[PDB]
């Protein structure tokens, strides 16, 4: 079957930009239709056959094409068009749809507001010792984690969790949870928090000692 | 319009369910109705369409038995068998109204979806943990907090601050599945003078296992 | 030319009171006639069904009495024809569409009981003939018969009530007010020179003989289909395709009727005692067949919303049209009472879908239906046959009521017109004029 | 006998350069058609967008009405008067009178004229149609390609001059079907046999309609829905709607008629006073386009809104007035745009009106005006232009309600004979007569 | 097709029910609906009717408000409310679907009919006793049996046996009124080859407290 | 409203016999209609437009008349026709019924079948205590019922209820249903079900005693 690979899988753009997604196929195609789904909500039906805005399609957007290679575009771009954008081909059966691409708002960098939190009360009195840390309100998405026991690296048993972008103000966030079990917790004083981002070239740590 | 689709949920490998798509605010007829799938943090995959004297159905290459599409113009809604499931039906179950403008088809209008999770795995209800700063927190301009939803199976939980009245500074992480439980955390952050002066709760509800919880973010005495 | 057209021009749509009101009447009277009509070859159908009943368990001796009871209906058909008018023999359109051109009589005294009693017999035993021949034919000479009766004067009444009849015959045959006047204004009409034919006084006879349908076959439908899927605009072209090869088509079969004329005028030899006998022959097979695999005889409405629906397969579909092909042929070349108007709907419906089925698993991503296609080629054979495209397609579409397949009808309908033309084929109607006419100067 | 019998066996024989010829003329019209009616929505357009910026002072905003139209007419008269006056009002008397070939076909003239002629009136929602424009440049198009190939004869020369305006008409009412039958109904010399290849003409409105539909699917021009069907003891009062069409319909043609004269003596003849008499004409279709649209604009906005029995009684009476004085103004004084489509707009809200009164006379016939509505629509067509069947098949095409043909065709029919017994005449031809009349004075 | 009526039943003298019609087997639309009662022992007299688009809605000699008819068609239902209820407009109310021939309008499908009583009284689901007959009995080619239903208010009752897989053979008796309470019996007759070797049971069927009882016939003891 | 007024309110035919019923209008009515109400059952569109049958119906029957009389006639009736007829006119709205004609079929005798039942323990355990007699399938419909507890006559408050004419055999049948209290019925020994009926000089009986 016919095979749609859509060109930047994710990106981003400051609003008011030329945003242009590509959609190539496998085979020869005609007449191919664009669909924006949001982050956790159904897709909707955004361009079909080539060009064809949709009723209710705002005209900053457009596509077009032929042949093998087909394209959307954004002329001066908005805060409501961050989502991902997926094409799909029925010129031949059985239909098929691209990959995808994530158009993501481009931004000032932001540094991360770290915080450290101690393993609650209650877990401890059920065996378990978690130290959560929460890396929040940054940008671009890229951040490394570190975490120091004692003053010593530790690389097991550490969950890390990205946000998608905000959408207050398309900053992402983070959480990084290590856990052990409340013997190994309990042999140990210093935990630190280390994050190593692109706004500096010294990590920010943020640690707590059991004294 | 109104596609809503059920039937998702907890399924048993080398099971089997039957998720439905009722429509509402227009002739459920004269309409092709077609399943569309999407595997988590994946593609979209076409399931199958059927016309509306279900007189054709056609499915895509996937082998015998696996789909059973069909449907009650009576009832106005749609069907999906899916039968010796694996883990790759694990996924978001959209039911969608076909069409077309030059007479090259289109996926018109979708449902919400419905989330089908095929695992052994038990379900089990979530441990809530709130997340008070230290003894040692030097305050600043905000303040954040926090609770941890640990432990539970499958997905999803819901994580409002205040029942929802403290709608902004909250960030509810994705979750993740360790050694068949999942677990997440949320971050509400409020200003310096906001607490703990007020009192700022969590509320956890997690109804695949009938799991209502609020827990209150009290500071380390 | 200036200064006579300004005097034509406001001097347009005059006709004369007379002429109309003898219009209505004329209407009227075919109307009657032609529910009556219909009315007798239901119940002679009826005793027909009624006769196996009281033979159900004899296998042999069933397959007897339907033979020989549509031998009989079929043999009292053909006698009538032969001995008191032969120009009601087959179909009747060509006989008045000569008598528009004055080269044929119109023998009204004769044609009405030969015709009308004549059809009643050929119909009514499950031959696979239309109802238009002999309600068209009736309903000219009935108009010619108020003519003569109020001995009205002139071309344009003469020619007027004589077409007004022929067109509320064909409406009051399908319940197809619009297709009977399209007729008469696209065929009937002679084509070579201008006609006093007044088209308002038509309308006021298909009306009429309308209205006397409507009053005796009310809150039925002749043919119930439903409404049918629409037709995207990148199908078409398989519309067009449909048309072509009905259009190589239409003329291989007007070769095929024509052809057959001759080959079995030699198996009577113009003899009314073998023919008569070869008639009942027919006919008998044709009752025989209505019971041993009913689709492949009689009329052929009945299986119009059967295939439409894609309930017949592939391989039944292909065997009704060969069988069909041979008992329609067999049935009007052979020179029996009734049109073949009707049983090429019924051809060109199993054709159609026939090319639906292939075209959808062909093309999955078209989503077709069958029916769309079957609705296209239903009055495609009578496009390509009798080459008369607009009373074809209206007439399917006064009939299915899919008017959202218009473009396809005509795509399809024109389609077989032009390969028809270019083809060297004929209108079927007006090969078979040609031909009784040039026997008329060969005789003397 | 024997000339006939070569007749015959020659029947239906079309050379294939006419038929190829015809599929071109077609495609044209119909694109032609399309770029139009894409042209009169998108000056429409700017005349709704000029209001919003002028939303708040009252009188200001019914200024920006009046003078947006009026200059749009003034422009559109201007083109006619100074370069095409053939190509004034109709236009379909203009193409009659070229099959009798007693008129001339200035294509290279006609085309430019009427299109950006007609864009303006139109546009400027003045109470005009558009088949006037497209049926007549669709002819001219088609008179185009036979000069532009020299192609020879009177069949080819008929022809191509019949199916251009056929595909005109279609192209402006999706309507394949009454194009071909309007040609064949009306259009042919009804005094001579002409050689019009109906087939040659089938091709070319095939080709303008799908013309139209690759640019206008998927939307309807008149959505009614199915309406409920006509019991036989019902149809009598269909008879009397149609005489009620038939009385009316030829004293609408003497007003049309006499309004061309009474507004011929307002410029005397003269450009400069009919332009500016034309441009307070448009200026009041584009002023009262908002004080009360139903009154103003083509009428296809207010023909679903009637049929439904949205308007009542009071409403009704008083949009038909209005709308007899803005059709006779727009048309009678002679601008481009045909009285085609006001008169189903006419026939419409007369049809709602009689059903009405109907309905509470009878209530045991348990009736439905919109059934009376879509008997009447093509009824004036029926009486004034005296083409029923083109009439009854083009509301069919468009309305969609099968279910009515029997009262559709006896409204229809008693429109043409009482149109035909007082004394009235085909609207179309009068005014061909008028004007060939006024050629040998 | 099929109209099925119901929401009926006790009413207080001037008070206010809702009745239902529920369509089913055509085409909803299309079709002017309509109702008509029949007071006990009497005749029938139409209410009013309503066409489809609810544009046209005509009632009978009757006061301004006296009846209100409406209709879902998305649900298909037909709709009849009725105010302040006096002993005149104690009926069974049919809902009909409207047709014609010629033209002149007939009542073509009929319901099978909704009984209103207006009365003071209260709803009472009703007692059944089963009747086998006494212990020595001639029991001969047919044995007779019966039950007995009493206690109940308001009409009526259905009575089938062995959920009406037992018809020829029985006979229900008209409920008779006796201290604002009515009462019946039916009389089932079958083989004595066939009892109690069978099990033979009465479906006693109260709408009205929405009450089924099934009572088998035990051979007195 | 016109007020169309029913020939026979009440007739009674024996098989074989042509029957013709009535309705007559106040005004002037054209194509009237008819219809069935079989007991207990919901009217059934009989005859429509004056005589036109539905469709179903049996061609023994026929519509008829103009202006102000109509008729509705079963050319040899059947015993299957026992009825109660309705005529209904739309030629002036609004719309208006007759009033009926019950037709009731005469056929041969019919001896009735008594069964007499003991009031059930469930009962006794209520207070009451009912006496049932069931008397079914006789012809013609007058019958006189008689009770005997203890040989002694009893009329105290019996309950008489009658079927309506059955549609395919004809016949009658009778429930006669006598109430007492508990202390009551057991305070006596015998009880008797006298039926009294055409076809018997000497009286049908069914009798129970506790011993």
């Amino acid at each position: 079957d016919i095979v749609l690979t859509q060109s930047p899988a994710i990106m981003s753009a400051a609003p008011g930009d030329k945003v242009t997604m590509t959609c190539s196929a496998s085979s020869s195609v005609s007449y191919i239709h664009w669909y924006q789904q949001k982050s956790g909500t159904s897709p909707k039906r955004w361009i079909y056959d080539t060009s064809k805005l949709t009723s209710g399609v705002p005209v900053r957007f457009s596509g077009s094409g032929s042949g093998t290679s087909y394209s959307l575009t954004i002329n001066t771009m908005e805060a409501e068009d961050a989502a991902t954008y997926y094409c799909q081909q029925w010129s031949s059966h059985p239909q098929t749809f691209g990959g995808g691409t994530k158009l993501e708002i481009l931004r000032a960098d932001a540094a991360p507001t770290v915080s450290i939190f101690p393993p609650s009360s209650e877990q401890l009195t059920s065996g378990g010792a978690s130290v959560v840390c929460f890396l929040n309100n940054f940008y671009p998405k890229d951040i490394n984690v570190k975490w120091k026991i004692d003053g010593s690296e530790r690389q097991n048993g550490v969950l890390n969790s990205w946000t998608d972008q905000d959408s207050k103000d398309s900053t992402y966030s983070m959480s990084s949870t290590l856990t052990l079990t409340k013997d190994e917790y309990e042999r140990h004083n210093s935990y630190t928090c280390e994050a190593t981002h692109k706004t500096s070239t010294s990590p920010i740590v943020k640690s707590f000692n059991r004294a | 319009v109104r596609l809503l689709e059920s039937g998702g949920g907890l399924v048993q490998p080398g099971g089997s369910l039957k998720l439905s798509c009722a429509a509402s605010g227009f002739d459920y007829s004269r309409y092709w109705m077609s399943w569309v799938r999407q595997a988590p943090g994946k593609g979209l995959k076409w399931i199958g369409e059927i016309n509306p004297v279900s007189s054709t159905i056609n499915y895509t290459p996937s082998l015998k038995d696996k789909f059973i599409i069909s449907r009650d113009n009576a009832k106005d809604t749609l069907y999906l068998q899916i039968s010796k499931v694996r883990s790759e039906d694990t996924a978001l179950y959209y039911c969608a109204r076909l069409y077309y403008g030059y007479g090259y088809w289109y996926f018109d209008v979708w449902g919400a979806g419905t989330t089908v999770t095929v695992s052994s795995a038990k379900t089990t209800p979530p441990s809530v943990y709130p997340l008070a700063p230290g003894s040692a927190a030097a305050a600043a301009s905000m303040v954040t907090l926090g609770c941890l939803v640990k432990g539970y199976f499958p997905e999803p939980v819901t994580v409002t601050w205040n029942s929802g009245s403290l709608a902004a500074g909250v960030h509810t992480f994705p979750a993740v599945l360790q050694a068949a439980l999942y677990t997440l955390s949320s971050s509400v952050t409020v200003p310096s003078s906001s607490w703990p002066s007020e009192t700022v709760t969590c509320n956890v509800a997690h109804p695949a296992s009938s799991t209502k919880v609020d827990k209150k973010i009290v500071p380390r005495a | 030319r200036r200064r006579q057209l300004i005097r034509q021009l406001l001097e347009r749509d005059k006709t004369p009171l007379a002429i109309l009101f003898m219009a209505a009447v004329v209407g009227t009277l075919v109307g009657l006639a032609a529910v009556a009509f219909d009315k007798g070859v239901a119940w002679l159908q009826n005793q027909r069904m009624g006769a196996l009943v009281h033979t159900a368990d004899n296998y042999p001796l069933l397959l007897t009495v339907a033979f020989l009871c549509s031998a009989v209906l079929a043999m009292f058909g053909y006698f009538l024809v032969r001995k008191y008018a032969p120009e009601a023999g087959g179909s009747g359109i060509p006989e008045i569409e000569g008598a528009l051109e004055d080269q044929r009589p119109v023998r009204w005294w004769r044609v009405l009981p030969v015709k009308f009693f004549g059809g009643l017999g050929t119909l009514g035993g499950g031959m696979v003939l239309g109802r238009e021949g002999p309600t068209v034919q009736i309903g000219g000479n009935i108009g010619r018969m108020v003519l003569d009766i109020f001995r009205l004067k002139g071309d344009e009444a003469r020619h007027t009530l004589l077409a007004t009849g022929a067109a509320a015959g064909l409406a009051a045959a399908f319940n197809a007010p619009l297709a009977g006047i399209l007729f008469i204004i696209e065929q009937m009409r002679p084509q070579f020179r201008y006609t006093l034919i007044s088209i308002k006084a038509v309308f006021i006879g298909v009306i009429m003989s309308t209205i006397m349908y409507r009053i005796f076959n009310h809150e039925v439908a002749l043919i119930d289909v439903g409404k049918l899927s629409d037709a995207p605009l990148n199908t078409l072209w398989l519309y067009l395709i449909l048309g072509i090869i009905f259009g190589i088509f239409g003329p291989i079969f007007n070769k095929w009727v024509l052809g057959m004329q001759d080959l079995l005028h030699r198996v009577h030899g113009g003899n009314i005692t073998k023919w008569v006998l070869m008639g009942g022959a027919i006919g008998g097979l044709c009752g025989l067949l209505g019971f041993v695999a009913p689709a492949t005889s009689g009329g052929g409405f009945n299986l119009i919303p059967i295939a439409t629906a894609g309930n017949f397969s592939m391989g039944m579909l292909v065997f009704i049209f060969v069988a069909r092909v041979i008992t329609t042929l067999l049935c009007f070349s052979s020179g029996a009472p009734g049109g073949i108007f009707a049983p090429m709907l019924a051809l060109g419906t199993v054709l159609g879908t026939a090319f639906g089925m292939v075209a959808v698993e062909l093309f999955p991503q078209y989503h077709l239906e069958a029916g769309t296609f079957a609705i296209a080629g239903m009055g495609a054979l009578l496009a390509a046959s009798i080459r008369a495209p607009l009373t074809g397609i209206i007439l399917v579409l006064e009939m299915t009521d899919n008017y959202q397949l218009i473009l396809p009808m005509i795509i399809t309908g024109l389609g077989a017109t032009l390969l028809a033309q270019f083809t060297g084929g004929k209108p079927l109607y007006s090969a078979i004029l040609a031909r009784t006419l040039a026997k008329q100067e060969a005789e003397q």
